[PDB]
Order: structure tokens, then sequence, then C-alpha cells
RNA sequence: UACGGUGCUGAAGCAACAAAUGCCCUGCUUCCAGGAAAAGCCUCUAAGCAUCAGGUAACAUCAAAUCGUACCCCAAACCGA
RNA sequence: CGAAGGUGUGCUGUGAGGCAUGCUGGAGGUAUCAGAAGUGCGAAUGCUGACAUAAGUAACGAUAAAGCGGGUGAAAAGCCCGCUCGCCGGAAGACCAAGGGUUCCUGUCCAACGUUAAUCGGGGCAGGGUGAGUCGACCCCUAAGGCGAGGCCGAAAGGCGUAGUCGAUGGGAAACAGGUUAAUAUUCCUGUACUUGGUGUUACUGCGAAGGGGGGACGGAGAAGGCUAUGUUGGCCGGGCG
RNA sequence: UAAGGUGAUAUGAACCGUUAUAACCGGCGAUUUCCGAAUGGGGAAACCCAGUGUGUUUCGACACACUAUCAUUAACUGAAUCCAUAGGUUAAUGAGGCGAACCGGGGGAACUGAAACAUCUAAGUACCCCGAGGAAAAGAAAUCAACCGAGAUUCCCCCAGUAGCGGCGAGCGAACGGGGAGCAGCCCAGAGCCUGAAUCAGUGUGUGUGUUAGUGGAAGCGUCUGGAAAGGCGCGCGAUACAGGGUGACAGCCCCGUACACAAAAAUGCACAUGCUGUGAGCUCGAUGAGUAGGGCGGGACACGUGGUAUCCUGUCUGAAUAUGGGGGGACCAUCCUCCAAGGCUAAAUACUCCUGACUGACCGAUAGUGAACCAGUACCGUGAGGGAAAGGCGAAAAGAAC
């Protein structure tokens, strides 16, 4: 059966990538939270 | 500066080789020394080899050949340069 | 060897730099082939290039 | 024209393998490890200057580094650039 | 934004209060109007977005004095 | 033959018939529900340059970088622990 | 000359408990009288870890199917080689995109992984392997849509949008056959090609855009003719005489 | 500063060094790819693609630099449109982004409590947003008081769970006045006389005094048990040092320290000192913040829920007197007292800790203490925001078991 995750790198990057995060205040707050938590991987990029 | 140095004659204060004398072959940064003929171990080398194991530097004393005893080192400035001296008789090492 | 290199001119330092970079190339090729026993030479020449470049920058 | 400083950094090592040995004997082609950012023009110039041969053409590829376990920890070897440098007929490097 | 260029009047918040004293949040807006003011010194019309109150200020102080105040703030027109 | 695979050498190499959902066909016929855009490309001149630049053809010569390229891919390598 | 802890034994108090001591342990412990509490667990379908039970039970994942000989090996139903058998064949074959990322090839190993064994593996370890003017990306061009100098709007954050600028799933130059590696090949080699642009040489010559026009440039269905891919048969050539 | 050294797992290899260019430590420099505000344009972050100027070429090309946006200022230019203005280009200067709390401001819940619930509560809390600083804010009376007086602001202890507010329910909850910490006052709304006197900023340079490496630093032996002594026993010694750590069991005297005494080429905080630059004090005479105060309507803030409701803020409509005047004294009036709004600045006492050093604990000791003693915000899970573990101990020494 067709499951929910149907990977596409283009859609992944456009939806959740670094530049998508940087494009809005709320996306930049995601990056701020993840840097503050000390995440090794900030985004899907 | 270090009170015990490579090529010093020392006497063992502590351990199985207490009282034995030997020359400092090597000074380790761990605060240990290899002393010639002191603290021998039987290494099972992939033959059975006898070799010196490192001993704590505070378990050896500088040997004063004049008094024939373990001594303590102090430091003083003689003619600009820092020298070591035996505490027992105040003589420069 | 900075005291010796500091006596030279920009012309001479630039000559010395190319000599070292050529030496660095030859040692790299020797090391790759496995005909360099003396591995310590690689660091020596690398640090010598840094010294010459430092002094060229000081005179610049 | 490329500066000699640049040309002295682009060639890293000869690449030794069965394919490389066969390339030399059958097609007069030397296989080199080159700087990751080296262009075909730079490789050609560097080979002609430093090895004193005449180059017909340079083919290049990027070798992606292997993922490798050292103990438990995962690591990755670096990517590197390989150059197949075809020499002119009667050069004999 | 709904801001008087002369007075700086802007929307403020408060409550609607019912007879039963239910409070619901509301805004009070300024009575703003875009108006072309004759500037006889410059021989031209300047359009300002102004409250009716701001218009009374211009009548009292004169447009020259008001535009000088706008220049001091960095309020462009 | 190191039995995995190589080396060596190599004849004939034509015709008839059948034949696509492929090609001619971005065609033709027909219908109503009436069927992208922009560049490359061709052509026209404006300001401008004006026997200079530029255009056109042949000839010669040089250049064409960089990154991908293994392997699976209706699947034991992807989505389903 | 043996602390805490662990494990026995003996004695002892009305009880919570206490004392002594054998063995283990191998460096701590702490009277008394006071002082302070993360101070006492069997339950909360409590929480974490360990280990039972059912039980050597069910099951070992398509009922396409195996048999034998030889090899290697400590060991072979399963690996390799061979012969036979069976199964798919608009696929269970072949080539890709997407996605994955070394799984590819070679050597070596069999703990764990593989629902069994394993000498085998997409498993471990090491080494190798991806070669482009022409394939694709990048690139030029735009669609939906996105972003958007100024701008208009909005308590702030922001919203919308002009010029623009991005955005393929669409438009835009050019390479084929043969050979070759353990593993790449329209990329390497052989043979034979082609495209675009730069510079120069000769000739003739109105060139010039951010503008105009043309072109690119487009639907559904249906019909038939001409073809080729491809197949079949004959001829031809080589081999055969069961 | 030095007799050793080339960071770790982690040995080896090849070396460097031992009286001073080994290494190590500190000051000041140099170098500092690419992404990221990211700023030459673009972009699926760590990539793709330019323009312009210069310099160099082996004619193939190569190197370096600059080129974002906005604001302000200046120059040059420049429409409709005559002058002009808008607009355009260039230059200079500044900004941008990040950061744990504290701080000021713009917005602003609900669960909950009321034993239901709507007023009320929770609460101007959580949260979102803007802005700042080492603190911020506030601040020099249109303040209180009570006929006596006080004398800016802020913070602490009282006053007091009082007075009050309140479906007079649940709840909310002052001030006056007192005791303390700390203490500081000024300027413009303007001419004159007069010199540039006061004092705050930027840039110096001596003087100390700290910061960033360091230096010296006392005094123990014998014997017993033991694998080993620092333990027992004996007899000594230091102490402005018996803080603490280490060493084969528990060490004042073995080692590192500790008390104490010293130290800086260079950079640098601070405190005074005297320059230069700008800034102008003193004095007399004058001036004294208007779409404001006040009002009507709506709302909000005040402990104070519209109440008999003073006072403050203002969305809306209005609108004085301006010192022979005006504000306040809790409806309101009179009297008396007190203060001077509609301009501004201002240290200290106060708040906080991402971070650095030292020290401390009737705090934890691996299911505890951080989620994390360990390569943890990791593995792993999730499209993503986000969630999020487990896992410490050989020995004194590897002597880590040749054969
Ligand atoms: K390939
Ligand atoms: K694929
Ligand atoms: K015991
Ligand atoms: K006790
Ligand atoms: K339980
Ligand atoms: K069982
Ligand atoms: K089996
Ligand atoms: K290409
Ligand atoms: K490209
Ligand atoms: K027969
Ligand atoms: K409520
Ligand atoms: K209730
Ligand atoms: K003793
Ligand atoms: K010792
Ligand atoms: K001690
Ligand atoms: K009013
Ligand atoms: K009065
Ligand atoms: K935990
Ligand atoms: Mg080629
Ligand atoms: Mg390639
Ligand atoms: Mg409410
Ligand atoms: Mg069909
Ligand atoms: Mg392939
Ligand atoms: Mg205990
Ligand atoms: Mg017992
Ligand atoms: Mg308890
Ligand atoms: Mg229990
Ligand atoms: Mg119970
Ligand atoms: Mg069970
Ligand atoms: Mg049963
Ligand atoms: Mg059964
Ligand atoms: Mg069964
Ligand atoms: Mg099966
Ligand atoms: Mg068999
Ligand atoms: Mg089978
Ligand atoms: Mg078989
Ligand atoms: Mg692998
Ligand atoms: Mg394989
Ligand atoms: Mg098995
Ligand atoms: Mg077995
Ligand atoms: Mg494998
Ligand atoms: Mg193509
Ligand atoms: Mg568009
Ligand atoms: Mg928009
Ligand atoms: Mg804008
Ligand atoms: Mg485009
Ligand atoms: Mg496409
Ligand atoms: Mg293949
Ligand atoms: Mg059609
Ligand atoms: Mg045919
Ligand atoms: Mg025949
Ligand atoms: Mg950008
Ligand atoms: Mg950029
Ligand atoms: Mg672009
Ligand atoms: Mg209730
Ligand atoms: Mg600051
Ligand atoms: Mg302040
Ligand atoms: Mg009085
Ligand atoms: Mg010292
Ligand atoms: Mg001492
Ligand atoms: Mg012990
Ligand atoms: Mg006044
Ligand atoms: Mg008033
Ligand atoms: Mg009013
Ligand atoms: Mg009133
Ligand atoms: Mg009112
Ligand atoms: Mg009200
Ligand atoms: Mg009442
Ligand atoms: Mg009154
Ligand atoms: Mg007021
Ligand atoms: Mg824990
Ligand atoms: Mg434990
Ligand atoms: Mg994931
Ligand atoms: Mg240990």
């Amino acid at each position: 059966m067709k499951r929910t995750f149907q990977p596409s790198v283009l859609k992944r990057n456009r939806s959740h990538g670094f530049r998508a995060r940087m494009a809005t205040k709320n996306g930049r707050q995601v990056l701020a939270r993840r840097r503050a938590k000390g995440r090794a991987r900030l985004t899907v990029s | 500066a270090a009170k015990i140095r490579r090529d010093d004659e020392v006497i063992v204060l502590t351990g199985k080789d207490k009282g034995k004398r030997g020359k400092v072959k090597n000074v380790l940064s761990s605060g240990k020394v290899i002393v010639e003929g002191i603290n021998l171990v039987k290494k099972h080398q992939k033959g059975i080899v006898e070799k010196e194991a490192a001993i704590q530097v505070s378990n050896v004393a500088i040997f004063n050949a004049a008094t024939g005893k373990a001594d303590r080192v102090g430091f003083r400035f003689e003619d600009g340069k820092k020298v070591r001296f035996f505490k027992s008789n105040s003589e420069t090492i | 060897k900075a005291k010796e290199l500091r006596e030279k001119s920009v012309e001479e330092l630039n000559t010395e730099l190319l000599n070292l970079l050529r030496e660095q190339f030859n040692l790299r090729m020797q090391a790759a082939s496995g005909q360099l026993q003396q591995s310590h030479l690689l660091k020596q020449v690398r640090r010598d290039v840094a010294r010459v470049k430092t002094l060229l920058n000081e005179k610049a | 024209m490329i500066r000699e400083e640049r040309l002295l950094k682009v060639l890293r090592a000869p690449h030794v393998s069965e394919k490389a040995s066969t390339a030399m004997e059958k097609s007069n082609t030397i296989v080199l490890k080159v700087a990751k950012d080296a262009t075909k023009a730079e490789i050609k110039a560097a080979v002609q200057k430093l090895f004193e041969v005449e180059v017909e053409v340079v083919n290049t590829l990027v070798v992606k580094g292997k993922v490798k376990r050292h103990g438990q920890r995962i690591g990755r070897r670096s990517d590197w650039k390989k150059a197949y440098v075809t020499l002119k007929e009667g050069q004999n490097l | 934004s709904r801001v008087c260029q002369v007075t700086g009047k802007r929307p403020v918040t408060g409550n609607n209060r019912s007879h039963a004293l239910n409070a619901t949040k509301r805004r009070f807006l300024p009575n703003l109007h875009s108006h072309r003011f004759w500037v006889e010194s410059e021989k031209r019309f300047v359009t300002l977005r102004v409250s009716a109150k701001g218009m009374r200020v211009i009548d009292k102080k004169g447009i020259d004095t008001v535009l000088a105040e706008l220049r001091a703030r960095g309020e462009k027109y």
C-alpha cells in the first residue's frame, strides 16, 4: 500500500531546507532554537 | 624547575627496590622516571624480556655522594643562572 | 631561519619561495611513491614556506 | 597562463593500480591524484611543466570517499580527484 | 498604518462593555483623512494623512510650522 | 588454457513475402468543449557609427570549462520497523 | 594483625532491633550525647533493569520443484562446476527516472547479521572501480507559482504588489558503429563524423535594439495511403548423414 | 621558562633539542578557504553565473580589487512644466545580524477559583512583537501635609491583611506617617556686559595601582607488620607554611603546593596629573512650555468594579486663564494652606548572570546528580516543528598472560 513518506529531495529542500528556514522570522526562530539546543544538524540540508 | 633530571644518580625511597641506587635514564611527563636497574618487570613479548618500569619521581631522592644519603633539592641563583643545591649541606649539585 | 631570510630582498625571498615549493612538490612525489624514508622533511619544508611568506608579508 | 605556484600544488600523487598500469602500457596514459579544485587546463599545464612531457588530453573524475567504521564510530574518507592524462605518442615518461 | 502624520495619533485598544459588564477587546481608531494642504511658501499642495484633530492643529499653527516639525522627526510627505 | 577464458583466422552476407500501437504525421478529414508562454532563430529599421566598427562566405587556428556517470531500480539496495 | 559491603553461625531484648564471630571482601568505619532529614515499600493495570512461565510449544514469509556426479572444506540439501528436471517470459527479461548511496568488482574472514547449515552473502575487513565539446546537469528561455527595489496597505510582527528576478513537469547547438575492463563506457581505443563560439587571413559588403514583424506555437476524435523496425520463407554459405 | 619535546584515542616511524630560535606559557602581530547578516546577481546553505577597473600574459588565458539594501549629508544632473520640484547617478558616513537573564514599551489568553456561572478571578500572568543598557526605568514637586511641618527619584523594614474595594461573594488591598540604604543637582524656552574662568566628551603623555606569563618558598630518620608504609613503636625537626592534592595503606618534614616574600619586554582596566581640541561659567535685566489645562461622549489606569468618586491617561467632539494668573488638598462650595503642568538632562542605593577566576556546602554520588561523569542534544524516532536514550571502576604498576 502507498505509505505517507514519498521522498523528493527538491520538495524536502523547498519545504524544510536552510534557505526556506531563513526566509521567515518564524523559520529563523526554528534555527535559533536548534542552535540553542546544540543540534548537530540544523536542517534537512 | 624539576628537582630530578635525566642522568641524576638517585636512591629509591619507596617500594620493592627501596635503598637501591641508579641513574635516571628518562623523565616522563606523568611525574615518573625510568631509573637504570630499578623496578624491573618480566614482559611476555609476543620472549620473556626483563625491563625497567617507570617509578613515581617522588619515590626517588637525589643521592648525595658526600654524605652518602638521600637528600632534598633546593633552587638558588648563582651568577645569574638558577642552580640546584643539596639541602643537607647547601652545596651546588 | 627568519633572521637569515630577513636579510634578503623581496626578489630573493620570492626566488627562495619557488625553490621551497619545488622541493615540496618533489618530496610529495617521493612520499607518494614510497621512496621517502625521511618523513620529517615534509614538515620542515612546509614550515619554511610559511616563514618566507610571513617575511614577504612583513616587507609588504 | 597559470602561475608556477598554482601548478606546483595541483598534482598530488601518481595513482597506483592495475587499471593505471594498463592505462600506461596500452594507451600511454598516466593516472594522477590531483587537487580537488584542479581543472583540466591546470592539470595539463602542470604535467607539461613539471614532468617535462607533452600532453594530448586530460580526462578527470571525482572519487567519492568511502564511509568506514573505526571501532564503533562512523567516519568518511575524503573525496578526491583522479586525472587520466594521455601523453603524446613518443614521450615515454 | 492608521497614524496621524501631525499628532502621531494611532489605534489604541480598550473594551466594549455590555450592560452586564462583559468586556470584549476593541480598538479606537483615529479620525484620519488624506487632505491636500496648500503650502503658499512652496506654492504647492502637500497631501498629509491627518486626524481631524491634526487639521485643527494645522489651522492653529499654520502648515509651515507643522511641516517643519515633520522634517525634524523625519516624517516624509 | 592458470579449463576461468583468450589467441589465431574466418565462408555466405542475397531475394521475396508479411508487417506495427513506430515514422511520413506539429499532416489530412472532422467536431466543439475552440486547444501555453518566452527565448534561441529569421527579418525590419531607430538612436548611433559613418571609406572606422560591424555584416557575409570560404580558409586557417584555438576553445568548448565545471558537476553527474559505480551499483539497485515493480525491488533483498526505493516507500512499507 | 583486615574497614564498609556480601554470606553463614551463635547469643540476646516485649518489638522495630542489638551483639559476637567463621568465610568472602580489600579501605574504609565511627562510640557517646546532641543536631538535621531525599528516613523505612508488597501492592498504586506504579517506574527502570534483570530473569521466569507458556515451551523446546507455534513458526521459519507464497505449494515455481527438485535429482545426482565431481570440487573445495573441520563440516556441504543450500557454495562452485557439470548433466538433468521444473518455473517466468507485455516478465519473475532488459534499460532508466525518482529514491537510495558503495549495496558495484577482487581478495580475505564466519563472531554477530542471514528466521536452518554456510566454505556462501546486499554481512565483517582490506584494496580496487565511475574517464564526455556531442548523454544529463549547470546554462539561455519561459508556465503554474514564488520572491519582490521603489510603492500601496497594516498596533508591531507583517500583507499585497510594480519594475524586476527566480521557478520545469515544457522550448533551446552537436556522435555514430565496432572493439575493450574483474569492475566505466554514445565518456577509453579504432574507424568515420558533427556543433557552437573566439582569434587571425582573403574577398565582397549598411551595419546597428531594451523597439516592430515573422517564427517558435501547440485540442479531441477519426480515416487511409506510403513506409520502416521486425518476422517468415526461399536462395546462398558452412557443418551434418544420426 | 626550559631539559626535554613533535595535542588525544595510540603505539610506532622519521626527527627536533639539552645554555638557549627544541617544546611549553603569556603580550603584540601575520595568515585566516567556503557557507552564514552574507552585501556583485542568483540559489535546493557550504553552490551556479556576472559586470567594471587595474596589473600580467606563453594569446590559451591569468591575478587582484571593487560592484547589496536602507538612512542621512554633499556634489553632479534632471520630467510632466516656465522657474522649479519629483526623479536619476556618484561620493562620504552610519545601520543591518547574533546573544541566557535583568529593563522600558506595543499587543495580550485560557484553564482555574467563585464548590454551577456571566460581573469578578486567574492577570496585565503565559505568550507574541519593538527597543535599549551595563544596568534599565524613574527623578529635582503644578508632591505631600495639616495651620505644625516636610522637601527630587529608587530600594529595604514597618504602617497592615489595617483603611477601603468587592455578584460587599470568591477574592483584591493601599496611603499618611515612621525606621533605614543611598544622596546631587542642573539646563533650554535670550538678549547684554564680559572674557572664555566652571565642567563634561574625543586624542595625548608621566605618575602610581591592578589585569594578562612567572620566581624563591621551611623541616625525618630508625625499627615492626606488609606486595608496598604515609600505619604501629621509638627518637627528632619546621610552622606568618597542619589550606588542599599526589605518592604501592592514613605524610607538616617524599613530591606539587600552602604562609610569606618577589616579578613584566609588550598590551591593557582604573585612579589621580598636566597639555591640545571642542564645550563655554559669572553677573544684571528680561522671559516662564496652548489645540494645552478644563469640559462633553467612550474606554483604560489608580487597592478604589461608576459608586456620593476626587486624581491620572486619551479614541472622539471641544476648549481657557497664562502670575492682578493657574494646579492640588478624594463629590461640591467657601476660607486657608501648599505647589507652578502643557520643554529637557542627571550619578548612587536597585535588577540580572550566557560567561571568567577563586572559594564554600549537615547538596548528589551512576535508576542519584544536568537529558548528558562516557565522543549526548549523540544514537535512535519523526515530513517537520520537535522528541530523545542507554552506557562509569583490571591492577600500585600493563608487569595486559613468552612458550
Ligand atoms: K557510467
Ligand atoms: K534510478
Ligand atoms: K566482614
Ligand atoms: K557521631
Ligand atoms: K509493583
Ligand atoms: K522454555
Ligand atoms: K542445517
Ligand atoms: K558537458
Ligand atoms: K556550470
Ligand atoms: K536414427
Ligand atoms: K473565565
Ligand atoms: K467548582
Ligand atoms: K615507619
Ligand atoms: K612518594
Ligand atoms: K600530604
Ligand atoms: K481635551
Ligand atoms: K492657590
Ligand atoms: K538520564
Ligand atoms: Mg577524450
Ligand atoms: Mg566528467
Ligand atoms: Mg477578561
Ligand atoms: Mg493505442
Ligand atoms: Mg551504469
Ligand atoms: Mg556508609
Ligand atoms: Mg555477620
Ligand atoms: Mg522515601
Ligand atoms: Mg521492591
Ligand atoms: Mg500496602
Ligand atoms: Mg516473556
Ligand atoms: Mg501446548
Ligand atoms: Mg503441536
Ligand atoms: Mg509445526
Ligand atoms: Mg522461504
Ligand atoms: Mg552434491
Ligand atoms: Mg534448496
Ligand atoms: Mg547448480
Ligand atoms: Mg558497506
Ligand atoms: Mg557483489
Ligand atoms: Mg546462522
Ligand atoms: Mg559451525
Ligand atoms: Mg559485502
Ligand atoms: Mg545535450
Ligand atoms: Mg510571475
Ligand atoms: Mg509579494
Ligand atoms: Mg519594500
Ligand atoms: Mg530565468
Ligand atoms: Mg525539464
Ligand atoms: Mg556494469
Ligand atoms: Mg490531436
Ligand atoms: Mg524491412
Ligand atoms: Mg553440403
Ligand atoms: Mg544574496
Ligand atoms: Mg554573493
Ligand atoms: Mg541570474
Ligand atoms: Mg467554577
Ligand atoms: Mg553595551
Ligand atoms: Mg536613565
Ligand atoms: Mg508654611
Ligand atoms: Mg617555584
Ligand atoms: Mg617546599
Ligand atoms: Mg589498598
Ligand atoms: Mg510652566
Ligand atoms: Mg488636572
Ligand atoms: Mg482631558
Ligand atoms: Mg472631570
Ligand atoms: Mg471622562
Ligand atoms: Mg474607567
Ligand atoms: Mg460601592
Ligand atoms: Mg479639586
Ligand atoms: Mg498630561
Ligand atoms: Mg543519569
Ligand atoms: Mg553501582
Ligand atoms: Mg530522518
Ligand atoms: Mg586504578
